[PDB]
């Protein structure tokens, strides 16, 4: 659960 | 391997007739827009009043339903007319006028791309825009102008038949990307040159689109440093115009020989603007 | 309310239980290219293996697909290559004086132990090269055991199983070490929060900045204002913005520790080399 690259993403779909 | 001089000559020789551009917050900050409120800024101080858990909470939908006042505070700033487009947005307007622009994928919600005169068809506002809105209940479409009065009066738009909140078309955290984003399938293989202007590329699928172009296609990075998949996976014909964004665009315009034609555009548009 | 005031509090042992949260900010003065920046550094070397993206080095499925990129990085950061800088020893001095309560670090360089800070005083939140665990054997091995294979561009294998021996690093998606849960105890009892060179981008780490009680002052020597310190500040917050090394040095002088500091860095550099 450390520095998960997708911290916050506006999902494309 | 390749220089900005070489790219200018190619455009000048119409070798690159179908340009796809990818712009970010880098091009808006010369216009004074605090797209991110991180530094100490007027827009920053106001949003701390609402006691948000974190700065990106305004973009999250569930907090909005709890309290929509912070998001519209942000909207009140970015609504067209407060800020002006800078040379970058007009450089892309010139790119369109000459018939070279294929599509402009933008990460910004300021809307200056359309303000500068670039048609919506040539444009993909990838995170949304304040030019339209939809009732959160009836899902009825409204133009931006319709809700302008209420936004500028620190009010919360309620629609006519619903009396429910009228949220502008902004892609909130969790919302699917705009339908127009799916044009990347068509545009990117057909592009002959990729321009990236002031984009960190730390967010995908934006970053992923840098590799979509053909191996012949050169990629121009005018960002202040080399970032995104460009650094990890560069190409041979890539050109990195590193440094301040406006400086790079100005140099490229000079190398293209359009400064004369450029000055006319900024003038006639500044007149219409004010 | 100001940097001297914090120094005087420590100087008078008014702040007797200090919790510190450091990031890759204090390592880069040591020469460590932890950031894996686009310029000269490991970046080009790991590009040989054709990673899908730089952060793919810390994925479990890719590592199982191809573990050579991770071990390439390991060879660099593996202990005995780089030295601790002034920051790491300033915190060692804070420990020796009995002031340090815990040091929560986001770094895998291991310089904190190199600088003399005991493992008990340390929560290496992203892992450490002090141990290893066979991916098949599930047997724990000391750090030194795999040094020969790692430093020889080889891939270590467990003795009985002959399976890959992955250092104890927290790969992307793996749960943080049990040692992380000491944050529940430390932060309420802490007497002062020190923040040195951490972006505070990681929200599980970042959330702990507000964990301390409102009486506790929070010292941010990081170059810029970030995280909950910037977004939601308190009255007792102190931001010693600027270059990390200079900020720590100023605090050492303001503590009246410059003489003792020079003594420590010198004799410790001797022990190492
Ligand atoms: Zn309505
Ligand atoms: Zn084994």
């Amino acid at each position: 659960s450390p520095v998960k690259l997708k911290t916050f993403k506006x999902i494309p779909m | 391997k390749l220089s900005l001089q070489d790219v200018a000559e190619l455009i000048r020789a119409r070798a690159c007739q179908r340009v796809v551009v990818m712009v970010g917050a880098g091009i808006s900050t010369p216009s004074g827009i605090p797209d991110f409120r991180s530094p100490g800024s007027g827009l920053y101080s106001n949003l701390q009043q609402y006691d948000l858990p974190y700065p990106e909470a305004i973009f999250e939908l569930p907090f909005f339903f709890h309290n929509p006042k912070p998001f519209f505070t942000l909207a009140k700033e970015l609504y067209p007319g407060n800020y002006k487009p800078n040379v970058t947005h007009y450089f892309l307007r010139l790119l369109h006028d000459k018939g070279l622009l294929l599509r402009l994928y933008t990460q910004n919600i300021d809307g200056l791309e359309r303000v500068s005169g670039i048609p919506a068809s040539k444009l993909v506002e990838a995170h949304g825009t304040f030019a339209s809105a939809t009732c959160t209940v009836c899902q009825r479409p409204f133009p931006g102008e319709d809700i302008r009065a209420d936004v500028m009066a620190d009010r919360v738009p309620r629609c006519p038949v619903c009396t429910g909140v009228v949220k502008p078309d902004i892609v909130f955290f969790g919302e699917p990307l705009p339908q127009r984003f799916l044009l990347h399938v068509v545009d990117f293989p057909m592009a002959d040159l990729l321009l990236i202007l002031g984009t960190s590329l730390e967010v995908e699928p934006f970053a992923s689109l840098t590799e979509a172009v053909r191996s012949s296609v050169p990629r121009l990075l005018i960002n202040r440093d080399l970032v995104g998949p460009l650094a990890w996976h560069p190409r041979s014909r890539d050109v990195a115009q590193l440094g301040d964004v406006v400086h790079g665009v100005e140099s490229l315009v000079e190398l293209l020989g359009w400064t004369e034609e450029m000055r006319d555009l900024v003038q006639r548009e500044t007149g219409k603007l004010d």
